[PDB]
């Protein structure tokens, strides 16, 4: 062996090395896709994405690498947290809570309408379908459900401006993007479980009905005891700054795996950490430590996500396909169905509940608009095959799904929707508000003035 | 059941809105005697920290007199009630109802109005202005703000031009969400 | 089992949840080391690490868990190019090109006067020692001897301030650090392959000869390929702003993983590509995007060496020794003479062939100063134990050298070495600089100064 | 071998370092005739560009003569010969060699200095400063920056404290390793 250590040993780096060829394609990508004149304000990046997973997976396909896959244990312990923690992360504390309630309605209540109403209508479904789709049952097929309003509206306000979104819908979408991500885990794992007891009696359903709060909740605990601590850390790292950014991922993602060991909703806690500690940081910590953080949460969430849809790529051109008409094509129209019914009617419950109302603008930009992908391929991917002989079927379901309200119900969603302050102004506005505040503090109806009125109080304690 | 009717006629509320304000009303009473006053108003605990704190305990009050009844307390509040579309569409006649978009800013000119005279000048416009914003800022910012604010809203030529063109400043200003609230069952 | 989801399963959760232990304590201890008034001055980083390291190592010992390990693949994929790119990114181009001789004399000529120096002696040491460390051999030595000269002064340059520390003497440790751990880790991967040809002839010296420089300046060139690259593409990513450091870290990345793909240097291929890159970004990237790069490459390094000498300690405490009191004590007291040694004379050597002499003062300090750390061990950690048996023995004496090196030759260094600009000025200074300039271009010796013009005019032509 | 010896005394080169110079001075000899003229400076590539370019083409040469011999060439260029410690410290009788720490700033002031008269004055400084710096910058900026420096360099009281003070606030600034070029062999 002339010229002893020059070799050509390729095995050593193939994932490294391939995982930043597929990152280096997304964001070169990424620099294609912005500096073509209009088309990031007319296609979602969820869609570029998408073609980018699609690209890479057709290069695997035509090169015959075996293509690689999601290991069950690198999503939901190194994928998920990042994009959980970014979304989390920036949540505008201020507009969350203050219409917290609607917030809470749709994300949790819509959610969980979306799936046992997809896992009804589809139990119908292959009740009376072909032999190929019968044997499913309900769990099985409750738990797909699940998985498949696993949705992820907020990818449509890149389609939009700052005119069509106001405070409300913004905030409205960014909440239920994010605590939908959070209750579809909780069910999937919920569901994954009930679909090996054989038997579900009432004692059964009750208790993971009870079991659905005590995980969300337990996760929301440990999430606010880490966020604890790290804004009381952070009060410390004013010495050594490069350090600062690294107390926020460390203690977000120690959140996230305390709750994940036991088993509690490690989504929750990431978020719940993430919104208590921000308020404390950021105050303690210097600019551009925040500008780092904010640039640190950015990317790796966009390389989760990226690497996410190269893996739904690579297991649509190349993986297992069991496509079903009606299973596929009621699956589509059933989630649309769901999302519109859901929206319509929780709309309607919680408008008479509040002062200002949702516009049809807003309903529709969040019945249709809410677009599935990166957590709906990753969470019915991970299905077994020992457990759900049925689950290529519910990968093939979950990617259309995922191409249809991506490309159809995202691509045609602002042409869709635009068809169907002087100085007294000002004075008055501030006027009016200090007013209405004043006689609701004179009413006294504990609404949401007063409970933020408490925790100020709470915070002033504190410091 | 109490004498309830005649106000969920006089006010507008439904019957469990009422039962929550009288609730409200006996936690503030302190004392049956002092069905309500200034001092009763005073010491609730947040909106004396409100730059119009003092102004709002005055407002209710319709004279001179420093007791109010339940009864006032509801006439007054109910400015605010929400605007019910089908409700104040339903049947037209006279406007009975005193939660109207006129009866809404009229509650307005009263508190800035120094005196029931309608008269909003140059000296309420400051006086409320440094009410609002804090003792720091200087009295020639305050003089530009409210003369900016004063010429363009007068179009009466006193500088004035004060309820009659207040409505047509703020007709701009959506004021069916911005100054109602809804009173929970 | 009552309440499905509910568990307590740690096994799911073990190596992320305690690396993010480990950082977190590491963290912890950070900002508790630059909180005691005057300590960081007195006693190196390294130390801190060290510390921390035997803490973690000593937790791990008493609980009883089975203590984790480098893979040797993590380290030479995951560990080293974090540290490697934040040493090689920072590199002050200007004085590092200045005297670029002397960086090279140092690092390449006296790693290797250090590596086959302490090779030969433990070698002879071993020859006339008893009978646990005869059969050694001389290329298992040299090996060991190649393993231990990897050094690390420029941690010393944390005791000291900006006196004592002149721009010669700061870029030449740097550089000096740099590349040394590229040539130490060229010289382990060249001894690991000839400790298995059972005979080394004229020839294969020969030939080990040339595939040390072919490894070296073919790492160099993809490097400096990689680096063109990502100055190209950093002119497009002006549009997304949030994926600048990203095509940095990827496109380094990635001028390890090809070179090590071939054999070739990454350690050197990333050092190029971060020097190449550089002048080229900065300029085409936003100030926030800049600041953030220089944050995550000194965290992420941070993080990397917190994990290395979490090992150590681990490996110090709850590991195989085989104490050997002639090998230990000669190995310690031969790095220091080869060190000093090497210093002396080479700093001789390129004193007669320079303009600004080497004064006793930092002859001293890179004499005296280079401590050990973070490669030297890792590098002696993965050697196989079928190939080189003695492994452990060599593990011994690497973790005694580093504690030696860190403990005493840190920390009595400050109190080692203290013991042993009027408008004319500044006018005449820039004045005698022009003059000496013109009369070095006319009297023409093609030393640097023409180099770097030339540099110039070539980057002016590119632009 | 050419005569070498007596420029080896003069100037106090070495055997290789003469060679080598010699060698570059038949490169830009670009003619026998023009030995060493000021255009033959000028089309060097860079020195135009610098600053001070023009005076250090015309620093060399004794007087007005618009040719250099090589023996020339080696006795202006000799005063940049790195000052050596034992070999100026063996023998010490007159100040033989050119590249003394006195004739290394002596060739300073006579680049200064407008002709050979001793004089830094405030035009002195203030076109070299304008050399050095761009046009762009201030009359005025430059004004201060020169006159400054004069009032205190001056202890003489004339503005000038020219040669003998120049020494004196150089003496901070050492000049040994600041001024001084090796030759490579």
């Amino acid at each position: 062996k002339a010229f002893p250590v020059l070799g050509i040993d390729y095995t050593h780096v193939r994932t490294p090395f391939e995982i930043s060829l597929w990152i280096l394609l997304a964001c070169l990508m990424k620099i294609g896709f912005h500096v073509i004149p209009t088309i990031s304000s007319i296609v979602p990046e969820s869609c570029l994405l998408i073609v980018v997973g699609l690209l890479v997976g057709g290069l695997i396909k035509g090169v015959g690498e075996t293509p690689p896959f999601l290991q069950s244990d690198v999503f939901f312990l190194f994928l998920l947290p990042p994009i959980i923690l970014d979304a989390g992360y920036f949540l505008p504390l201020r507009q969350f809570t203050e219409n917290l309630g609607t917030i809470l309605i749709f994300a949790v209540v819509g959610t969980l309408w979306n799936a046992f109403f997809l896992g009804g209508l589809m139990y119908a479904v292959c009740l009376v379908g072909g032999e190929q789709i019968n044997n499913i049952g309900l769990l099985d097929n409750l738990l797909f459900g699940s998985i498949i309003s696993a949705v992820d509206p907020v990818a449509v306000l890149a389609v939009f401006e700052e005119i069509h979104i106001n405070e409300l819908l913004h905030i409205l979408v960014f909440g239920e993007s994010l605590l939908n991500d959070a209750v579809t885990v909780v069910l999937y794992h919920l569901f994954e479980e009930f679909a090996n007891y054989e038997h579900v009696g009432i004692v059964d359903i009750f208790l993971g009905f009870l079991s659905f709060f005590v995980v969300a909740l337990g996760g929301v605990l440990v999430g606010v005891v880490y966020g604890v601590i790290a804004a009381f850390t952070s009060r410390f790292t004013s010495h050594i700054r490069v350090i600062e950014p690294l107390f926020v991922f460390l203690y977000s993602y120690m959140a996230y795996l305390s709750a994940e060991l036991f088993h509690l909703s490690g989504i929750m806690a990431l978020i719940a950490s993430g919104v208590v500690m921000r308020p404390y940081v950021e105050a303690n910590i210097s600019h551009k430590s925040h500008t780092t953080i904010k640039y640190f949460l950015k990317m790796w969430s966009s390389v989760s996500e990226t690497l996410i849809f190269i893996f739904l790529g690579v297991s649509t051109v190349a993986g297992s396909h069991h496509w079903n008409w009606t299973f596929v094509i009621s699956t589509l129209l059933f989630c649309l169905i769901a999302r519109v019914l859901g929206v319509l009617g929780l709309t309607w419950f919680i408008n008479k509940f509040r002062i200002v109302k949702l516009t049809p603008k807003d309903q529709f930009i969040i019945a249709y608009g809410g677009l599935r992908g990166a957590i709906a391929f990753s969470l019915g991917y991970l299905l077994d095959k020992k457990h759900f002989p049925m689950c290529d079927l519910f990968l093939t379901a979950i990617i259309t799904v995922i191409f249809f309200t991506v490309f159809v119900q995202g691509m045609t969603i602002r042409p869709l929707v635009d068809l169907l302050r002087s100085i007294n102004e000002e004075i008055h506005t501030q006027f009016l508000d200090h007013l209405l505040t004043g006689i609701e503090d004179i009413c006294g109806h504990y609404g949401h003035h007063h409970w933020k009125d408490k925790l100020n109080r709470f915070n002033k304690k504190y410091v | 059941d109490e004498e309830l009717e005649e106000i969920k006629k006089e006010t507008g509320f439904s019957h469990s809105q009422i039962t929550r304000l009288y609730s409200r009303f006996t936690s503030l009473d302190k004392g049956e005697n002092g069905t309500l006053s200034r001092e009763d108003f005073q010491r609730i605990p947040e909106l004396a920290i409100n730059p119009l704190g003092d102004r709002i305990i005055n407002a209710f009050f319709p004279e001179g007199e420093d007791q109010v009844n339940f009864r006032g307390f509801m006439r007054t509040l109910a400015h605010f009630r929400p605007i019910e579309d089908n409700e104040k569409s339903k049947d037209v006649n006279g406007p009975e109802p005193l939660n109207s978009r006129s009866n809404k800013l009229h509650f307005a000119f009263r508190l800035y109005d120094l005196d029931k005279d309608e008269k909003i000048s140059r000296d309420e416009l400051l006086q409320v202005l440094r009410m609002m914003v804090g003792v720091n800022i200087s009295d020639e910012q305050l003089g530009s703000i409210a003369d900016r604010t004063i010429q363009e809203a007068d179009q009466d030529g006193d500088s004035a031009a004060s309820f009659t063109e207040f409505v047509k400043v703020l007709e701009k200003v959506d004021v069916e969400q911005k100054m109602s609230i809804r009173f929970l069952h």
